[PDB]
């Protein structure tokens, strides 16, 4: 229940500053701010930054609570794939402090985020299935990954040669018409892919050709010139009559 | 004819891009210090519509005294 | 060895095997054919790597001469099946050594050139380059006109 | 300018003259599916903070918003009618719902025909579920009114795109608007003098 979670979080906004010292509230509120706002899918790096803030505030607390804190923050690195904060957190002296069994499996999960590599991602997916269960939202984290990692391997196969048959190039993604080619049709809409397909003979043609340069630089200036004469029509009719 | 402007002048600029120096994550745990820094650094760098609204004119002044260290 | 590297053209790959199949029996020194063709697992890799030398050196000169080529003509030119060509078409293009547009429906394929948007170089090399040879006529013509009219 | 002046969003909060702000969210979201282009359509809702929580509270509106980005045309004719139910039963929307109907269709059909140069309408029957003779006259009455110029082949089950507006017809705005322009200063030039 997202609205009930935010309502419980909204009541904590004035609760943290109510008493004298939290002692830890806003830091915990930051982690709670990294849940509902993360469910809102606002910004992937800022929500991951709240886990870094909570991890700075998790020092000298109960270890079972601290050993499960890396479950959320290091698996949050899985969803993002571009936090840019990878080496900052895990290679610092504060994140290397945990030698426990559960965090050692999390240390390679933080390395699994640096891995990507769908050959390896689909492999370790079974080994990390236990940590996959602790994922607060199991679908969304790996759906945005699998959907993004889809074209990651697609831009590899479509890049080398200009035109490709649509049946074999979609055979590695295992199917054509149902979703892929419709998702690939959305790529022209998202501008990530410039090309056109062929339904009858099954050959995908890529063309970046058709520029727009001289034209909009002409007609759009004439549309402005329509304001030159119309505004001068006031001068015309005023001086004459 | 004047300069474009400009051809600028002698000496030089930049040279600080070699990297690495210091990571800002050291103060990242506070968030009480960074919040005042975040408002005093990147927003004064390029931001436009937020100023004229509130009306506060951001100063350019930065004066560093106190060394050592 | 160097003959295939200079001026290229075409030669039957088995004729190259006829020359490099005797190096097993050649010798005196068999050590050059030992480290290479003497090892089974190392040789088969270098045999297919020897294929990569002969088949790509054709692609290097053919990319200069295309224009276009039919898919069936590439098979008899590379001395292998069209499917082995598609395999040699895939592994060479992922190395992006030669840009190629391969159409398998009609069999017409080509190496480069990028869609022919070119305009300037079409008109410039026409007017500038070629007409420079056309305007240099009377320049060296009066030079030779002095030669022929001074004696005869 | 409707959604442009509605960009203030929660800064107005809720007032006696603002009625229910959740209903004000419905007013700005229905104009934002036309005037706000697809790159900016997903931008204002996802990147916009205060506006994102109020749309997630309504499962009907948020669905049709993301399904528009999902491009599936099977849920459109259903969900668009739900929006039309609110458009039918709300005041001041009575004159304005007629053009609103097919303007959200061409908005979904814009990205549609841009996908493939040759498209079969039987493949459209799949998504439409099932368009056969319905989109026959529908898409035909779009072209006649100047909306989404396209060539759809009949009984051959082929749709053609093109339209290459990047070169030829895009030039025509210069002289056409410049005709009555220069004509207006021709006549008014003969006035001076007399």
């Amino acid at each position: 229940n997202l609205p009930k979670a935010r309502a419980a979080l909204t009541s904590a906004r004035t609760t943290a500053n109510a008493i004298y010292c939290p002692p830890k509230l806003q830091a915990t509120l930051d982690m709670q701010s990294g849940i509902i706002h993360a469910a809102e899918e606002k910004d992937w790096k800022t929500a991951y930054s709240y886990f870094y803030e909570a991890f700075e505030g998790y020092d000298s607390i109960d270890s079972p609570k601290a050993i499960t804190s890396l479950k959320y923050m290091l698996l949050c690195k899985i969803m993002l794939n571009t936090p840019e904060d990878v080496q900052a957190l895990v290679s610092g002296k504060l994140a290397l402090r945990y030698a426990g069994r559960q965090t050692e499996a999390l240390k390679c999960v933080a390395q699994a985020s640096k891995n990507r590599s769908l050959a390896d991602f689909e492999k370790a997916l079974t080994d990390y299935r236990a940590e996959l269960r602790d994922d607060p939202i199991i679908s969304t984290h790996l759906a945005k990954l699998y959907d993004n990692l889809l074209e990651q391997n697609l831009i590899r196969v479509i890049e080398p040669f200009s035109r490709v048959q649509i049946e074999h190039i979609s055979s590695l993604i295992k199917l054509s018409k149902a979703d892929v080619e419709r998702k690939l049709s959305q790529m022209i809409l998202d501008k990530k892919f410039h090309g056109i397909l062929d339904q009858g003979e099954g050959v995908l043609i890529i063309f970046d050709e058709p520029p727009v340069d001289k034209t909009y630089e002409a007609a759009l200036e004439t549309i402005q010139n329509m304001s030159k004469v119309v505004d001068s029509l006031y001068n015309k009719a005023k001086k004459l009559t | 004819d004047v300069l474009p402007p400009e051809a600028d002048s002698s000496i030089m600029m930049l040279t600080s891009d070699q990297k690495p120096d210091v990571m800002y994550a050291d103060i990242g745990g506070m968030d009480i210090q960074k919040q005042e820094v975040r408002e005093a650094v990147e927003l004064p760098l390029t931001h436009f519509e937020l100023y004229k609204q509130i009306g506060i004119d951001p100063p350019r002044g930065v004066l560093m005294y106190g060394p050592p260290g | 060895l160097l003959k295939l590297f200079t001026t290229m053209e075409l030669m039957r790959w088995s004729t190259l095997v006829e020359d490099y199949g005797m190096e097993l029996r050649k010798g005196s020194l068999e050590s050059p054919a030992t480290d290479v063709f003497g090892s089974t697992e190392e040789g088969e890799k270098r045999w297919k790597d020897l294929k990569n030398r002969v088949v790509e050196h054709n692609i290097r000169i053919m990319a200069k001469y295309y224009t276009r080529i039919t898919m069936k003509r590439m098979a008899q030119l590379l001395d292998l099946s069209v499917d082995e060509s598609e395999a040699f078409l895939s592994n060479l293009v992922v190395n992006k050594t030669i840009f190629a547009k391969v159409d398998r429906l009609a069999g017409i394929i080509n190496f480069q050139r990028p869609k022919d948007p070119n305009n300037l170089l079409n008109d410039w090399s026409q007017k500038l380059n070629s007409l420079m040879s056309l305007v240099n006529k009377t320049t060296h013509l009066i030079a030779k006109e002095e030669m022929i009219h001074n004696l005869q | 300018q409707a959604a442009e002046l509605f960009l203030d969003t929660v800064s107005t909060f809720t007032s006696y003259e603002l009625m229910d702000y959740k209903t004000f969210v419905t007013y700005t979201v229905y104009v934002s599916m036309i005037a706000l282009e697809r790159p900016d359509l997903r931008e204002k809702v996802i990147k916009g903070a205060e506006i994102l929580e109020v749309l997630h509270s309504l499962p009907a509106v948020r669905q049709y918003l993301f399904s528009l980005y999902e491009c599936r045309y099977s849920v459109f004719f259903q969900s668009l009618a739900v929006v039309e139910q609110e458009m039918k039963k709300d005041w001041l929307f009575a004159p304005h719902y007629r053009y609103y109907v097919r303007e959200m269709r061409i908005h979904a059909y814009s990205q549609l025909l841009e996908s493939y140069r040759s498209l079969t309408l039987g493949y459209m029957a799949e998504a439409f579920g099932v368009g056969v003779e319905f989109i026959d006259q529908e898409l035909s009455r779009f072209i006649a009114a100047g909306r989404l110029h396209c060539k759809i082949d009949k009984v051959n089950e082929i749709v053609e795109t093109n339209r290459p507006d990047s070169k030829n017809w895009q030039y025509q705005e210069t002289i056409k608007k410049g005709d009555l322009l220069l004509n207006r200063v021709q006549k008014l030039s003969r006035v001076i003098n007399m």
